[PDB]
DNA sequence: TTTTTT
């Protein structure tokens, strides 16, 4: 307690040193902490300092014994700037009977403010008067921030980590100590915290970062231990904070975030409301309890599996994959009205030319007047990738404006770390729930090696379906695509479009291939054929199974891909064997086609 | 007992970085229990 | 910037 008498008797005596010492250049003397740490003395990791043990006070642990202190517990990230210690609970009656108050380490004097409270203000001054401390380079707020943080940290410490800590941290000495610490760092040597270093457009923006969520619904606060900005959250982060799967004091680590707001040389923390730290889900994630806020040792993008990833949650700074299947190109037109049109090559050659012929018709007519506009088409390459080691829903990654050599660079059955890919929803009759990998100008690729056995586990090269299988209802193959070889037995192509082609194998099993495009030609019966990339489909011609022919589909009368031959020349056998095959075929179709016993 | 100043605070940083860590799937030990947050739960 | 079939 004491009496207000012998109070301004150091308060109005304190200001003296402020002035009188601010009338010169001071002698910056390193504080306690700073020196200790600087020493040759062996140091400790919270990790070890707790015995590879992590927090065990789940919503109030029954054993307040250790050192309770209901004067902290009721502290939370928000009420850390407030607080103020009670000079009566942490003392007794010692050096409080005189007219001095309390001198708390490192030097300098704290003026146990009137009512019996010592908080924010006090220490600021009780700092200004501290050795080597030049209150000419600081404020009562700059110390309102650092006060807050520190407190909060400490508080915790006791909590979750008692059998090692207690009220050994709530000592304004301890406290005022780091308070000084800070000085010797942020000022004395001028080593800026992460945030402060970035909110000052001085060090590479939001690349790698581990931060702790400081406050809360429109948006939230993140701190690097020194300062806190407000983050800009995306749809699924929101959905977390909303669900409570992310709460203040939890540590996250983000990647390639971005600085929205004040694109100007922004002063250390304490700026507008326009600024914000934009962080995207697919670029950030939960961090281990310790982890050390701030930047981060290895900046080189951390790989994630596709298994996670949100449509709505930004770019995947990086994925390490294996390229299951690679595909045939595509040409896409943005019809004036907006709509898109996908076109095969030998199918955007046709239309390709169609235009040309009419473009031509235009000029012809332009001059039959002077004498007597273009097409928004672009190219795209799509391939099927998968997160490396494990199982997943495969991902469709699409590189626009592909590139001459690149066809021969990313191949099937190879491993890649693809850096920087935008992520979007699936939307494609053929894959509905999944996500889309779309390369950007940013993107870059790395081919990493793979073990013959780790290979055969993840992968699945292409192989020519057996036919048989297709009847069976137990054939739930990969995403539904298949490749095949057979001989053409009949080509029904009714007007009311969508031709069918029946092929049969050497054993006379048939299937029909509904065509979504125009018949590659060469497709006359009795012809050896090799389809690639056919979609699967329920059934069709009462009895015989179907397969749809895509923009991505392929056919050939002379295949080079090895995976066919084992079945091609296997087919060549019956083919060449006789002709009574090209004939046994009909029999069957007709037979199937008309059923066991029709009106003979 | 445990010193309290040689202990590397989960925040004392180094000038420039050169002088596992993240949980794979978002929603789904060292991750679940954040110190600073155990506080608000109590 | 991302689409189809008796």
């Amino acid at each position: 307690k004491d009496l207000m008498s012998s109070l301004q008797s150091a308060r109005d005596l304190q200001d003296m040193r402020i002035k009188n010492k601010e009338r010169r250049h001071l002698r910056l003397q390193p504080g306690s902490l700073y020196l200790t740490k600087s020493s040759t003395l062996p140091r400790i990791s919270l990790q070890a300092a707790v015995g590879d043990r992590a927090p065990s006070a789940c919503s109030p642990k029954q054993l307040y014994i250790y050192g309770v202190s209901k004067e902290c517990i009721n502290v939370n990230s928000k009420n850390a700037e407030y607080f103020q210690f009670d000079i009566q609970d942490h003392f007794g009656k010692e050096d409080l009977c005189a007219g001095k108050g309390f001198q708390l380490a490192d030097g300098g004097w704290l003026i146990p403010s009137n009512d019996g409270k010592a908080g924010k203000e006090e220490f600021y001054r009780a700092l200004c008067d501290t050795p080597g401390v030049d209150p000419k380079l600081i404020s009562s707020i700059w110390v309102a921030n650092h006060y807050r943080w520190i407190v909060w940290k400490l508080a915790a410490m006791e909590f979750a980590f008692p059998k090692e800590f207690a009220n050994r941290c709530l000592n304004p000495e301890r406290v005022l100590l780091q308070l000084k610490y800070r000085y010797d760092v942020e000022i004395d040597n001028s080593r800026r915290s992460a945030l402060k270093k970035i909110l000052e457009r001085d060090d590479t923006a939001a690349k790698t970062l581990v931060l702790c969520i400081s406050d809360i619904v429109d948006t939230i606060e993140l701190t690097d231990g020194w300062y806190a900005v407000r983050a800009q959250l995306d749809p699924p982060l929101m959905a977390l904070v909303k669900s409570g799967k992310l709460t203040v004091g939890q540590k996250i680590i983000t990647q390639g975030a971005e600085l929205v707001g004040s694109p100007d040389a922004c002063a250390p923390l304490e700026a507008p409301d326009s600024l914000r730290l934009k962080i995207s889900a697919n670029s950030t994630r939960p961090a281990r309890w310790h982890s050390r806020l701030g930047f981060f040792r290895d900046p080189r993008p951390f790989p994630l599996p596709l298994s996670s990833l949100f449509s709505d949650g930004g770019n995947v700074g990086c994925v390490d994959i294996i390229v299951q299947r690679v595909y045939p190109l595509q040409w896409v037109e943005k019809t004036v009205s907006g709509l898109y049109i996908f076109r095969s090559e030998r199918e955007e050659e046709k239309e390709a030319l169609r235009f040309a012929e009419a473009q031509q018709k235009k000029l012809e007519a332009l001059f039959t007047k002077v004498h007597t506009l273009s097409r928004d088409v672009t190219t795209v390459w799509k391939l099927r990738v998968t997160s490396y080691k494990k199982k997943e829903k495969s991902a469709l990654l699409s590189i626009w404006r592909p590139s001459s050599d690149l066809s021969s660079l990313l191949t099937e059955g190879k491993r890649y770390r693809i850096y920087h890919l935008a992520v979007s929803k699936s939307k494609s009759k053929f894959e509905r729930p999944s996500i889309q990998l779309t390369a950007t100008k940013r993107t870059q690729y790395q081919q990493l090696p793979v073990s013959s056995e780790t290979l055969l586990q993840v992968y699945q090269p292409r192989e020519s379906l057996h036919f048989s299988r297709l009847s069976d209802p137990a054939f739930q193959p990969p995403c539904s695509e298949v490749d095949v070889v057979g001989v053409v037995v009949s080509v029904v192509k009714p007007i009311g479009l969508a031709p069918l082609v029946y092929l049969s194998d050497e054993c006379l099993n048939l299937l029909v291939v509904k065509f979504g495009i125009d018949l590659n030609e060469d497709i006359k019966p009795r012809v050896l054929i090799a389809a690639s990339n056919l979609q699967c489909q329920p059934e069709s011609t009462s009895g015989v199974p179907t397969l749809f022919a895509c923009h991505f589909s392929i056919f050939s009368a002379s295949p080079k891909e090895a995976y066919f031959q084992e079945k091609v020349n296997n087919l060549k056998h019956a083919i060449e064997n006789i002709d009574t095959f090209y004939k046994e075929a009909e029999k069957k179709l007709i037979h199937v086609l008309e059923g066991d016993s029709p009106k003979w | 007992p445990v010193d309290l100043g040689l202990l590397e605070e989960d925040d004392e940083f180094e000038e420039f970085p050169a002088e596992h860590v993240w949980e794979d799937n978002w929603d789904d030990d060292d991750f679940s229990n954040q110190l600073r947050a155990e506080l608000e739960k109590h």
